[PDB]
């Protein structure tokens, strides 16, 4: 039983550089309101642990 | 000050998006072979413009 399906251009993989702690912060927000499922995103450079 | 003056609208326009995600009715009205009435075929249509 499957009541939906969807596809689009990928978003997760936009890594910068090669080494050093972690390269790019991925930020997502998921919210389920009035049936709709809303997904917001952003990607940002960063050089830091924790 | 006796009255008010308003430039009434000449006409009315509407603009919705490019109307592209057409439903696949061709796969149901232009299929090479149909199913038997005792075993009718069923296709689910969703998330498309019919």
């Amino acid at each position: 039983n499957c009541t939906f399906e969807y596809v689009s251009q990928p978003f997760l993989m936009d890594l910068e550089g090669k080494q050093g702690n972690f390269k790019n912060l991925r930020e997502f927000v998921f919210k389920n309101i009035d049936g709709y499922f809303k997904i917001y995103s952003k990607h940002t450079p960063i050089n830091l642990v924790r | 000050q006796t009255s008010n003056f308003r430039v009434q609208p000449t006409e009315s326009i509407v603009r919705f998006p490019n109307i592209t995600n057409l439903c696949p009715f061709g796969e149901v009205f232009n299929a090479t072979r149909f199913a038997s009435v005792y075993a009718w075929n069923r296709k689910r249509i969703s998330n498309c413009v019919a």
